[PDB]
RNA sequence: GCCGUCGCUGGCAGUCGGCAGAGCGAGAAAGAGAGUGGCGCGGACGCUACGCCGCGACGAGUAGGAGGGCCGCUGCGGUG
């Protein structure tokens, strides 16, 4: 217990402190539901 | 299956009598025709007499 | 069902296995009708398949 | 012709109770709705174990509840059994339960509800647990039946413990040979 | 309840006809003379029977009240209505949906109606 | 108010048209 | 010496009299034994103790 | 019924159920438990190890009312005396503790199985097991031993 | 048909005569094609073969059962995560034996 | 001039002949109801060409048109007046056929009534 | 095309009607959500839920096993 409670802190310490072609991308951004809710809106 | 109603008590003319009777809990068990039809089919055949050659 | 039978040694009425036998009630109830997703009653019959080519 | 083997195209399973219990079946129909019309599995669950056997649907005791109740963090959930609960007179101090059951016998009801549990039907679950929310179901054990005790290596195979058919249990019946080695042999 | 009493009847009834590959039922408030939990004519609390009058004109209308459902002596009310074809559905089409008294009933009771009062008509 | 609701259902009745028909386009 | 006598259980044979005595108070069920009470004043049919005389 | 067994399906089929080529006959292998230490020894000493030979002394007019012992655990000794027996106990403050005659329920010796509640009782019984003893004396109770 | 053969012929999903499937080429599939070989036709396909193969006898295992490619909603809804769309992105994965 | 049914399908039947038993054309002992050849060299068992068939449930009418007779309705046997008010309601797709003990004073109430209600009485012409 | 079997342990209790508002097969998670502030009186069938409906695959058989028979025979309790 004391050396597992002892490297849980040694080991949170550290991460703390380290912590195809334009067009048919371009379509297949429109036709993406979510992402293109906002382009499809400007078609209309 | 927790009411139980005044059941009226019926004078020989037929009309009823004003007295009352609360539905006796009987009458709310399950109703089984499964269980009668086993009770009913084991227990006829316990009046019969024997047949043989 | 509160008292056990007063002129059979040892007995009580059977219990219920399901209390509630209205199943009308119970389906239309609020409780139930949350709970549930759409119906999906459009029928989709077979499609025949016609040549693209 | 297709180069197949039919031997196991048709699945064995229970598609409905065999026992003609119309109580039964009107818990079944509600159980069948269920579980079709929501996406609860615990309602699946459920409906499968509302039609199986006698043997499949083992007793649950209140020993066995009070335990699996006890866990952390089955604190207010209502324990679920599709069969019956059946009282454990080993049981000393009965904590208070919410339950499910299909029945009860007549001193576990006494118990629990003298704790001041609360227990329910099937068709009090739905409109309680509609989808099955907040519920521990719980199964008796299964293997806990005599004849398991005679399922495995025949009895006179080397390290089984399976037990023999006998018709009497004594110093005359079926312990001379086979059984030591004084005796032709043992294994 | 209906659908306790439905599971002790499907298929126990004195009321039960299977012949001929079909089934029915001849109890009084079946609409349709059939086996089925929906025109059952004694399981349900709201029933809705429709005959010929006791003469060859017009028809009776048979509703189950609320109150008496274990009292039989007093449990339907009995309507005659002898008006011409077009009103005696009217009658029927309002008893039914303007109560709300069973309502998927309605065209069972309407056409059963226009049925017993076409039997009425002279015979060719 | 159902003239409120049933604005709600036209438009979303217009987007899945026009999601409809922009993936047409791609697969064009 | 066929067995023509077969033993029930007296708890199943009194739930068997628990399921007739609940099915009997039934309109439903008892005109569906063929019995015509469309015109008993209620069900059960509780008659004054008079007639036992 | 017999209308619900084979025979009712076996009508018309040539052999009845049990083939051919074999066919039923009267009495293929011997009558009852013939062959056991013969053609039929795999069966008897894969199911039935130890059926031959004997073992142990005989005893003569063995007379079962003399080893006449019935036993009870600790676990269901509480349930010999009626519930409010235990709470009566538990709940008083004299330090008096209830009398359990397991004779009087039909039992003579009494065993260890179980766990006891932290209640002290008096126990009396004919037999007791040793582990069945202690249990009972670390609730603070005693055995007490009837003839 | 012999124990082996029985089993390579099921494992290209050659269970009946003049059934066809595609299968991509490597050391592994070549060498079940050779096992086969009494019991197989195969070579190597053009564009118009795949194109009509697919449009006129073109069918989906969808959900286990046997469903035409009427619409190109079927192959969106089992192939779509791997960008698969329509018939002719089908045809594309096909004929090019792409990832 | 007869009732007519609710919708008139085309009748389609698989076969027509009956399937004579096995060698029943050989013997008188033999009646030709069917029975399944079960013998070890039974050529028709083994379903040879040119003998006897076999019925199997390939046969099968079509759920649509079963138990349809050819006026387009389907039959449906009743004793008494009473029985017959059963077909009220189902009176453009199944006619009555009364028994044949019910006696010749009765089957005039039933024809009787069976005209009133439009119900179509198969035999409505006997025991005159 | 039709019959049956098997599988989808598939769908239908939503017939939620003037105390009304008809949908949820659709490529891609989860609400046709709830709010707080800045004239006619009308609308088919259905659901013996052991029922009804859909879609896909399949179907040789001795010995033998199992299921279903609204197949048939005689007598008993109910019912017609
Ligand atoms: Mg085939
Ligand atoms: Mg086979
Ligand atoms: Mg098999
Ligand atoms: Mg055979
Ligand atoms: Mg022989
Ligand atoms: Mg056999
Ligand atoms: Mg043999
Ligand atoms: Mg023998
Ligand atoms: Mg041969
Ligand atoms: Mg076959």
């Amino acid at each position: 217990q004391a050396n597992n409670a002892k490297a849980m802190a040694a080991r949170a310490e550290a991460i703390k402190a380290l912590v195809v072609s334009r067009k048919l991308h371009r379509l297949a951004y429109i036709a993406h539901p979510k992402l293109g809710r906002r382009a499809r809106a400007r078609i209309a | 299956a927790c009411a139980r109603p005044l059941i009226s008590v019926y004078s020989e003319k037929g009309e009823s009598s004003g007295k009352n009777v609360t539905l006796p809990a009987v009458f709310k068990a399950p109703i089984r025709p499964d269980i009668v039809n086993f009770v009913h089919t084991n227990l006829r055949k316990n009046n019969r007499q024997p047949y043989a050659v | 069902w509160r008292k056990a039978a007063s002129l059979k040694s040892n007995y009580n009425l059977p219990m219920h296995k399901m209390l509630n036998t209205d199943l009308s009630r119970i389906l239309k109830s609020p409780e139930i009708q949350r709970a549930l997703r759409a119906p999906r009653k459009k029928i989709h019959r077979r499609v025949l398949k016609k040549n693209p080519l | 012709g297709v180069d197949i083997r039919h031997n196991k195209d048709r699945k064995v399973r229970r598609k409905e109770p065999k026992s003609q219990d119309i109580y039964l079946r009107l818990l079944v129909k509600l159980y069948r709705f269920l579980a079709r019309r929501t996406n609860s599995t615990f309602n699946q669950v459920v409906l499968k174990r509302l039609f199986m056997s006698r043997t499949n649907r083992p007793p649950l005791s209140l020993s066995r509840m009070i335990r699996k109740m006890k866990l952390p963090g089955r604190e207010n959930k209502t324990a679920v059994v599709v069969g019956t609960v059946t009282d454990d007179v080993r049981v000393q101090e009965v904590p208070k339960l919410k339950v499910c059951a299909l029945r009860v016998t007549s001193r576990a009801r006494s118990r629990i509800l003298k704790a001041g549990g609360k227990i329910l039907t099937f068709d009090q679950l739905a409109l309680d647990s509609p989808k099955g929310r907040g519920t521990v179901l719980l199964s008796g054990p299964r293997k806990g039946r005599e004849v398991y005790r005679h399922f495995g290596k025949a009895p006179g195979t080397p390290h089984s413990h399976t037990k023999p058919y006998v018709r009497s249990k004594g110093r005359k019946f079926e312990r001379a040979r086979g059984r030591r080695a004084s005796r032709g042999y043992k294994n | 309840s209906a659908h306790l009493q439905w599971m002790v009847v499907r298929n126990c009834s004195s009321f039960l006809i299977k012949r001929n590959k079909q089934t029915y039922s001849t109890e009084p408030n079946n609409l349709k003379a059939r086996n089925s939990f929906r025109y059952n004519g004694l399981i349900h609390r709201k029933t809705v029977g429709v005959e010929p009058a006791a003469d060859g004109k017009g028809v009776v209308v048979v509703m189950k009240r609320r109150s008496g459902q274990r009292k039989p002596a007093t449990s339907y009310v009995r309507t005659t209505i002898n008006k011409n074809a077009r009103a005696t559905l009217s009658s029927i089409r309002h008893m039914i949906r303007k109560n709300k008294y069973h309502p998927d009933l309605r065209m069972a009771a309407i056409r059963r109606a226009s049925a017993i009062l076409r039997s009425q008509k002279p015979v060719m | 108010n159902f003239a409120e609701l049933k604005i709600k259902r036209l438009r979303k009745k217009f987007a899945q048209k026009m999601l409809r028909k922009a993936r047409r386009k791609l697969i064009y | 010496w066929r067995r023509w006598h077969r033993r029930v259980n007296t708890t199943q044979k009194r739930y068997a009299i628990c399921s007739a005595l609940a099915a009997s108070a039934l309109p439903a069920l008892v005109m569906s034994k063929g019995h015509r009470i469309e015109e008993v004043p209620e069900l059960p049919l509780v008659v004054e103790d008079k007639v036992e005389g | 019924p017999s209308r619900l067994r084979k025979t009712r399906k076996l009508r018309g089929h040539v052999s009845h159920g049990h083939g051919r080529i074999g066919k039923h006959r009267k009495h293929p292998g011997g009558r009852g438990n013939a062959g056991g230490m013969h053609h039929h020894r795999i069966n008897f000493d894969k199911y039935h190890p130890g059926y031959f030979g004997k073992v142990g002394m005989r005893h003569y007019h063995l007379k079962r009312n003399q080893s006449f012992c019935p036993t009870v655990n600790l676990d269901k000794l509480w349930t010999l005396v009626s519930e409010q027996t235990r709470v009566n106990a538990a709940k008083n403050k004299t330090g008096a503790a209830p009398i359990i005659d397991v004779v009087r329920s039909g039992y003579y010796k009494v065993l260890g199985k179980g766990k006891l509640p932290k209640q002290p009782v008096i126990v009396k019984a004919k037999f007791f097991s040793r582990r069945a003893e202690e249990k009972i004396k670390g609730v603070g109770g005693a055995c007490v031993l009837v003839a | 048909v012999s124990p082996k053969v029985r089993k390579v012929l099921q494992l290209l999903r050659l269970r009946q005569i003049f059934n066809g499937t595609f299968v991509k080429l490597n050391k592994a599939s070549i060498n079940m094609l050779r096992i086969v070989e009494p019991y197989i036709a195969w070579g190597y396909p053009n564009l118009k073969s795949v194109n009509e193969l697919i449009y006129k006898r073109g069918y989906g295992k969808i959900n286990k059962k046997r469903i035409a490619l009427t619409d190109n909603t079927l192959i969106a809804r089992s192939l779509g995560k791997y960008n698969i769309i329509c018939m002719e992105d089908l045809i594309h994965e096909i004929y090019t034996v792409g990832k | 001039a007869a009732l007519r049914p609710l919708v008139k399908p085309k009748i389609v039947k698989k076969r027509t002949k009956k399937f004579i038993r096995h060698q029943s054309d050989r013997y008188v002992k033999i009646k030709r109801n069917w029975r399944k050849p079960r013998g070890i060299d039974n050529r028709v068992r083994r379903r040879f060409k040119g003998q006897i068939l076999m019925p199997n449930i390939g046969y099968g009418s079509n759920k649509k048109t079963k138990h349809m007779l050819p006026s387009g309705f389907r039959k449906f046997l009743v004793h008494n007046v009473k029985e017959l008010e059963v077909l009220l309601m189902c009176n453009k797709s199944y006619c009555a056929e009364i028994a044949h003990n019910v006696s010749s004073k009765n089957r005039k109430a039933i024809v009787e009534r069976a005209a009133q209600l439009a119900i179509r009485v198969t035999n409505p012409n006997a025991r005159l």
